[PDB]
């Protein structure tokens, strides 16, 4: 009933990476929130995309993104205005 | 990938920085600034062997004003703008704003007087990384990576012409 996602965080030079296993079931939106908190950056200009640099769709859980697009994600600065 | 990779291995050969001191402190600024000097000369020595020699920086006496050029090449054509910024007092902790002054007004990626806006996520980088940033890391991380993203959108849409 989980999923574990390996998630880079690409404006750190280091390129470190965590690993966050959520329910199936988790809104992918929760999981954009729960990367950008443990990465002490903000979630509104942050973004997660592929390890291959897709776009994903927020509007689906961790299970459809898990094998949609597989385990590994990156969190990038997001386009937002100010 | 590749461009993790380049990343990686570009801010890695720039030297660290050491000394946490700023304008106020006298002769741990003027070490400071030696260090700050020599962070600098070897990132263009870097960029002079990587075929991508895009800055130079200068400064008054004291290290508190900078000013320089910078370079972006886009379908064989050089583009030359002037940058400034001045250090604040609470530097290193506290990062300069560069500006690029005759940009001022040409993008919304920019706050008054030609300051750059970089990501949100600059600001913890820089951070988390006190004392050992330094300018260099500052054109590395904050000038550059502005200048690839805006400087062909300002050329695209016919704003600055070469």
């Amino acid at each position: 009933s989980k999923v574990s996602f390996k998630i880079t965080l690409t404006s750190d030079p280091r390129l470190p990476y965590k690993v966050l296993s959520v329910p199936e079931s988790t809104p992918f939106t929760a999981v954009l929130k729960f990367a950008a908190e443990e990465f002490k950056v903000p979630a509104a200009t942050s973004a997660i995309i592929t390890n291959d640099g897709i776009g994903i769709n927020p509007a689906q859980t961790a299970g459809n993104v898990f094998l949609k697009h597989g385990s590994e994600l990156r969190i990038i600065p997001r386009d937002r205005v100010g | 990938s590749m461009a993790d990779e380049a990343t990686r291995r570009v801010v890695s050969e720039i030297p660290v920085l050491k000394t946490n001191a700023g304008p106020r402190d006298r002769e741990l600024w003027v070490q400071r600034l030696k260090e700050e000097y020599q962070s600098l000369i070897r990132y263009v020595e870097n960029n002079k062997n990587a075929d991508n020699d895009w800055f130079r920086l200068e400064s008054n006496k004291e290290g508190t004003r900078w000013f320089g050029k910078c370079w972006y090449i886009h379908d064989l054509l050089k583009y030359e703008f002037d940058i400034e910024f001045d250090i604040p007092i609470t530097y290193p902790t506290t990062a300069p704003e560069i500006a690029v002054p005759e940009l001022d007004g040409k993008t919304a990626k920019m706050y008054r007087g030609g300051k750059i806006k970089l990501t949100d996520h600059f600001k913890p980088l820089w951070a988390r990384n006190v004392p050992k940033f330094g300018l260099a890391h500052l054109m590395a991380l904050g000038l550059g990576p502005w200048l690839a993203v805006e400087i062909p959108d300002l050329i695209q849409k016919g704003v600055i012409q070469h």
